[PDB]
């Protein structure tokens, strides 16, 4: 390993930083909540009375076990468009909440439901936020909302005083004042009823054609979950180096209990790194802490290549008597277990080296270990 | 009663010469003055790893950062640099004698005390007094000499900031001379230039009695060596109280080695911005590499993974690089230590302001946490008068 | 009648719902700034206030005087309103087309399709004597639809003016009105020192926890040239 | 100043500014460290005497003429003659202590380098020590030297008449005092003719 | 910020960033290294003086 | 260039363009402070030729080791090599001093 990291077939006496080692996983656990409901995707794609888009309807979803791959057979729509998630990676992530928003628009306008757009839908009728999380599902319905005389079921608001809020709905029937006389519902010149009629027919090309569309808003943020995807929990394992998906947080490490103080609305724990270090059970509700692999730095000590093929080993700032990180099979990244050496191990104030033996005469410094101890290549 | 106030500054105390043709004045007495110098001759040695502080135990994270070249290769050679001459930093400055030099069982060098500089055999470590206060006014964020895994996990509240630099890939090494053996070399230092004058630094070593040594000194500076023995009593006296105040006006003053400190300081605060850094998002979905990767498919995760790489990078070649112009200033300042040691303490030097103000007669080195301590011996002019020359 | 008073260092809430331990974070987002005029008024009518940015609201009161609040604006059967009305057990709150009740608190629902109950709001306790004046805190917020409430009830207050000292704010629920909110009202019955109102404005503060996740103090950021 | 510079009087360029951490806070603190050695380093240099010394009235130093480095008084910054052609001949872009804002907007003409970069964060910030008492230094220690010798740079000045000083000077060197009192007179014209 | 919407300025406005950030970081490190050439010319006109 | 028309080959060339920029600014800021680091060495030398060499010094320890008597400066590549002429004490006798 020292001849392949410094690019060369031989080596100048000296003492030489390699790698580091760590320890293996052994398990893999999952934790989700205890919830087997199956909410209803099916009344809300499969409806026959889809609202206007100036009064857009809201459903909430809540605990549940969604499943987003059998809503592909609710409706022709090609594909979802998806901002802050992937469609792919749906199933394996746990929400606090879901909302389906739907309505109908004209094909032209599928466009302005995205964030930072503007234009009569994105202004008056249905505005999302700019940090939209979230997916969109628009698909053509000619065949139900169309009419040879006209479809005129579905309106759309036209004027108003000033831009909508994100996520605000604005119901209602004034008489709009573009002008200076102050009419009073005479609804005459210069006075238009905001509302406009939205009529439909076959004969209309593409794009001037009725879209049905659904807009699914999640919450991807902290808190207890309560829509999750379908899979299922294994035990829970302790003071044991392992895998963990905690309620779609996925990382590894060591679970063991903890002393601190959760208050009820809290969920996580963060040290000073942008990290997590502590996690409620969702099945338990008791609190764990998280802490890193064992892991550590190794250096090679060798004399001249040319002199002989001995090396001796390094590991630095370990407790070796306590830590000798001895593993079977498939445990430890550096597979060589230089170990079971006898009476040839010591304990440096530096960490310690396995390989070489302490005489207790003194002599000058060769190869410097430190903290005042070195090492060298002697006769016996 | 109390108020801001703003004026400007004075340059000092006003003064005026009485010069004349035929008016000289001749001092007819003199003070024995011992100051002292704080001098930085080594910071830490710190080492850090690319993997686990870029791409925390991820596979997909690695096999991107494989794509950009050495670029941990140099940082590795440039910290390993400065590790090598910070130990090379303290060898020069210390080990100036072949030998190690010892103390005649009794003590009695003409009157002069030197208790306070003298190895102590009842402390354990072997260490003078006043080299017990410069080591307990410097507090050592990590010594490294530790081993302080396995408590980490222990910590039980709040974990502290070593633990957090520890499991990112930050750590630090320990000097190879431990301060137990550079007290040796100060005691072998200091105690053959009071059995022996300024001949052990240039030959062998002669003895010679102490008064004689003095008188020696004297006659350097142009005094003779009659005005030492007619006043050797006094001359002691104003000695052992010199070196009486020094230990006092180090011992109850808030900070005298501010000098030793600012090292310190400067480089854990290093340490903690290089930890902080890594929660950044650098125009990324989210910091953590772990939540990117679980809301995405691989082909457009690999976009949010570049811009983290290419954030970290550069954060960690700015430490590199500041850590090379500050240890570039250590050498400098530890070639000035090396150099003082060789001229004030080895011999007797004709510099002036450079052993001490005054007129040089001594000096004795100490050892300070990363740095060293002079105590120079100078001798000063005092109450003169007025005379008619030609 | 009404008068001014001194806010001195008092309604700082959580802002997220992370533990954190021993730790200086700074957080920028709706704050009462430190050192205001809060209006206090008196009852014996029942004035519309405005909203924006939220609103702090605090009151001392015995057992109970105060029922709830509305929302909306116009406060007619025209736009959308709120309802906040508590009980001896429950909350009614709810989104509907109120019309008036000028003194239930409504008299017709037009076009509404919103309901939500849960737990009451107030709880109060006594140690068998009434001088456990125990001051309730609450905070309101409309930050893109999502009507958020914070509280918290300080029953170790005996009260003249206003307490003295620094405490927090637990979150209570967040659901998603998605209306026009402009003016504000209070809903209080009858009997046989408190209703403290201030506004919250957008700034920055930093915030010490504790060794136990407690916030103990703040400083302001925009007060001093010293802080 | 990152903000002016990076993302001009805007605040969607400032917010996405805020994402990069702290590499701007690092920057203001190294320039603030060289700003503060710059000011330490021409207090080592200078600031060498603890007290202010001042010429007698009657300048006459045995036939040595040293009109051409002590202050002149009629110069209202009290600058030797040889001061005054070195900050002549060395031309500052920018002193620092100006207040040069105000006339920015008045330019007319192409604007200065200077409001260009005073306009975009970039400002030069004035030394602590004036140059009219770092003059006062200079006259300190040159006042001190031709009137007390070296003395004064270890204990209590000690007055003493200047050619018994050249003679201790010249004894330094290996050459014997009685050559400087034969040969006072010339020794004096050739210091005159080489400071000339 | 005038011609694209809010969604797709951002990777100019990010480039600009990216860009100005590395200009000054240049001339902050060209500095501290002429002042440490300027405090070892003033510790010897010290020596000298 | 090749595989890919003139719009997203942009895209590529920026990537390498703003890799190799960063890979060259590295070398030059470390030849920049290695450039330092020599001048100090070379002032150090031109000192100890104005000391040693053109006089007698008595500075302890600079001149090489005991009492320096003399200097002679010989040329390498890219350095300088002193050869210091000292005197060194021998043989010593104890005696009794007043
Ligand atoms: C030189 O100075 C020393 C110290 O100031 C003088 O020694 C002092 O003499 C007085 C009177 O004899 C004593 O009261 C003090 O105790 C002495 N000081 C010490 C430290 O012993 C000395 O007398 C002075 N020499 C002359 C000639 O005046
Ligand atoms: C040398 O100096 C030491 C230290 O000042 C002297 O020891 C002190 O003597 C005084 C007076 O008897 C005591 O009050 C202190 O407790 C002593 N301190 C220590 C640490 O011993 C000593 O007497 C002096 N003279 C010698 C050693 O001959
Ligand atoms: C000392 O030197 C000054 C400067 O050279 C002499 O002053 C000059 O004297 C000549 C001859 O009389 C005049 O032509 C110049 O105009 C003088 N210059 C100034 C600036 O005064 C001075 O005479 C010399 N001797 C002294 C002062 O005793
Ligand atoms: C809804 O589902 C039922 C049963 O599958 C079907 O008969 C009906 O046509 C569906 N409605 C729409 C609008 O597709
Ligand atoms: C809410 O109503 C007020 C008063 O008419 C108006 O100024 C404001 O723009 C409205 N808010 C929204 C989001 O339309
Ligand atoms: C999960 O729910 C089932 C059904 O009520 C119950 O039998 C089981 O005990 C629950 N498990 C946990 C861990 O709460
Ligand atoms: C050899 O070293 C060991 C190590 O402590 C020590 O115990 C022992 O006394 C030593 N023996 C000799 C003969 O040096
Ligand atoms: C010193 O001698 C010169 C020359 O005679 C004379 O001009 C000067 O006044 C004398 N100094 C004093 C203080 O009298
Ligand atoms: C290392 O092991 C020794 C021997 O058991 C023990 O005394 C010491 O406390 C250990 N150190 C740590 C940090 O665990
Ligand atoms: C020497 O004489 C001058 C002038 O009379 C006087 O100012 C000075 O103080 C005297 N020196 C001493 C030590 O008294
Ligand atoms: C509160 O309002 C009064 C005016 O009634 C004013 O004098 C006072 O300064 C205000 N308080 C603060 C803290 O500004
Ligand atoms: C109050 O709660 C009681 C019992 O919980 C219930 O019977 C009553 O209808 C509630 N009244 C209102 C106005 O909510
Ligand atoms: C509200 O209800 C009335 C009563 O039928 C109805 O006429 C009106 O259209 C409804 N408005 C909305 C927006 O639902
Ligand atoms: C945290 O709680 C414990 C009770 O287990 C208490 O002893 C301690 O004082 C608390 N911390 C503080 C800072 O009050
Ligand atoms: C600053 O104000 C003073 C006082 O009016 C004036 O003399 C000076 O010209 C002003 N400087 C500038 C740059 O405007
Ligand atoms: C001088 O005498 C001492 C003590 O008798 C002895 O140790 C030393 O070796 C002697 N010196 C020489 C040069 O013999």
């Amino acid at each position: 390993e020292t001849k392949c990291t410094l690019k060369s077939f031989t080596v100048e006496k000296g003492i030489y930083q390699t790698s580091n080692f760590r320890v293996q996983p052994t398990e893999s656990i999952v934790r989700f909540p205890n919830i087997t409901n199956l909410c209803p995707f099916h009344e809300v794609f499969n409806a026959t009375r889809f609202a206007s888009v100036y009064a857009w309807n809201r459903k909430r979803i809540s605990n549940c076990v969604a499943d987003y791959s059998v809503l592909y057979n609710f409706a022709p729509f090609f594909a979802f468009k998806c901002y802050g998630v992937s469609p792919t990676k749906l199933n394996d992530l746990c929400f606090t909440n879901v909302y389906a928003d739907s309505f109908v628009i004209r094909g032209n306008e599928v466009s302005q439901i995205a964030p930072g757009q503007t234009g009569n839908i994105a202004d008056y009728n249905y505005k999302l936020p700019d940090d939209f999380t979230g997916c969109v599902i628009a698909w053509n319905s000619n065949k139900l909302d169309s009419k040879v005389s006209g479809n005129y079921n579905y309106l759309y608001r036209l004027f108003r005083k000033s831009k909508l809020k994100p996520f605000e709905r604005d119901i209602s029937t004034e008489i709009y004042q573009a002008g200076n006389k102050p009419c009073n519902g005479v609804a005459g010149f210069n006075c238009y009823f905001p509302l406009q009629s939205y009529g439909f027919r076959p004969t209309y090309g593409v794009g001037h054609q009725p879209y049905r569309v659904v807009v699914l808003s999640f919450e991807l943020l902290h808190a207890p979950a309560t829509v999750c995807g379908p899979k299922k929990s294994t035990n829970l394992v302790k003071n044991k180096c392992v895998n963990f998906n905690f309620n779609g947080l996925t990382g590894t490490g060591v679970l063991t209990e903890s002393n601190k103080k959760f208050l009820p609305f809290q969920q996580f724990g963060r040290d000073i790194a942008d990290t997590t270090d502590a996690v409620r059970d969702p099945q338990t509700l008791e609190i764990l802490d998280i802490t890193p692999c064992s892991f550590g730095g190794v250096s090679v000590i060798t004399p001249g290549t040319n002199t002989s093929n001995q090396v001796a080993v390094l590991y630095q700032d370990v407790n070796c008597t306590e830590v000798p990180v001895a593993i079977h099979a498939d445990q430890l990244t550096p597979t060589w277990r230089v170990y079971s050496t006898g009476s040839n191990v010591f304990q440096t104030r530096a960490g310690c080296l396995i390989g070489a033996e302490y005489v207790n005469n003194s002599y000058e410094c060769d190869i410097p270990i430190g903290a005042g101890i070195c090492a060298s290549y002697q006769t016996q | 009663s109390q108020s801001i106030i703003a004026y400007t500054m004075s340059l000092g105390a006003e003064n005026s010469v009485a010069y004349s043709n035929n008016s000289i004045a001749i001092p007819t007495n003199f003070t024995i003055s011992v100051t002292t110098e704080i001098l930085p001759v080594s910071m830490t040695k710190t080492s850090v790893d690319c993997t686990m502080y870029i791409c925390g135990d991820s596979t997909e994270c690695s096999n991107l950062l494989l794509q950009y070249g050495s670029f941990c290769t140099q940082l590795k050679r440039a910290l390993t640099g400065i590790a090598v001459e910070q130990d090379k930093n303290t060898q020069e400055v210390f080990a100036q004698v072949k030998q190690i030099y010892k103390t005649p069982p009794i003590k009695y060098f003409g009157g002069f005390n030197f208790s306070q500089i003298l190895p102590d055999p009842s402390k354990p470590s072997k260490r003078s007094p006043i080299e017990d206060l410069l080591f307990n006014k410097v507090t050592l964020a990590d010594a490294g000499f530790i081993k302080q895994y396995g408590d980490c996990l222990g910590d039980i509240a709040a974990r502290d900031l070593i633990c957090a630099q520890k499991f990112n890939g930050l750590t630090v090494l320990p000097p190879l001379l431990t301060d137990e053996m550079i007290a040796q070399y100060t005691s072998a230092l200091l105690a053959g230039t009071i059995t022996s004058g300024w001949t052990f630094g240039a030959g062998p070593a002669l003895q010679i009695p102490f008064p004689m040594q003095m008188a020696y000194r004297f006659n350097g500076i142009g005094v003779t060596q009659n005005v030492l023995y007619e006043n050797q009593k006094l001359i002691a006296n104003q000695f052992n109280s010199a070196i009486g105040k020094i230990q006092d006006s180090l011992s109850s003053t808030p900070s005298a080695l501010g000098k030793l400190q600012d090292v310190v300081n400067h480089n854990a605060q290093a340490l903690n911005t290089l930890v902080k850094q890594l929660s950044s998002k650098f125009g990324a979905i989210s910091s953590v590499l772990n939540d990117i990767l679980s809301r995405l498919d691989p082909p457009e995760a690999e976009v949010q993974i570049d811009r983290l790489i290419t954030g970290r990078l550069q954060s960690l070649q700015t430490y590199v690089t500041q850590q090379l112009i500050r240890a570039a200033e250590i050498r400098a300042s530890a070639n000035l230590a090396a150099t003082k040691m060789s001229e004030c303490v080895l011999g007797q030097s004709k510099r002036v302001d450079f052993c001490g103000k005054g007129y040089h007669l001594m000096s004795f080195p100490q050892s300070a946490p990363h740095g060293v301590v002079f105590l120079h011996v100078t001798y000063v002019p005092a109450q003169e008068k007025n005379f008619t020359t030609a | 009648t009404q008068s001014y008073t001194n806010s001195f260092t008092r309604g700082v809430y959580y802002p997220d719902k992370v533990f954190r331990s021993s730790v200086l974070h700074s957080t920028q987002d709706l704050f009462l700034p430190f050192f205001s005029n809060v209006t206090w008024f008196h009852a014996i009518d029942n004035p519309v206030l405005p909203f924006n940015d939220g609103v702090y609201f605090a009151s001392t009161e015995k057992s109970n005087g105060i029922r709830g609040w509305i929302f909306g604006t116009t406060l007619d059967s025209k736009t959308q309103s709120l309802l906040i009305v508590n009980n001896a057990t429950n909350v009614v709150i709810k989104v509907c087309e109120f019309q008036f009740c000028n003194d239930r608190v409504y008299s017709s629902a037009n076009n509404c399709t919103f309901e939500y109950v849960s737990q009451p709001f107030l709880m109060d306790l006594e140690g068998k004597q009434g001088n456990f004046k125990n001051l309730r805190e609450f905070v309101f917020k409309n930050i893109d639809g999502y009507f958020k409430i914070y509280s918290k009830h300080t029953p170790v207050n005996l009260g003249r003016d206003l307490p003295q000292g620094f405490s927090a704010l637990e979150p209570l629920v967040d659901l998603p009105i998605g209306i026009n909110i402009t003016r504000f009202q209070t809903l209080l019955a009858l009997h046989r020192a408190a209703y403290y109102v201030g506004y919250l404005q957008p700034r920055t503060f930093l915030l010490k926890y504790n060794e136990n996740g407690t916030i103990t103090d703040a400083v302001d950021c925009a007060l001093d040239p010293l802080s």
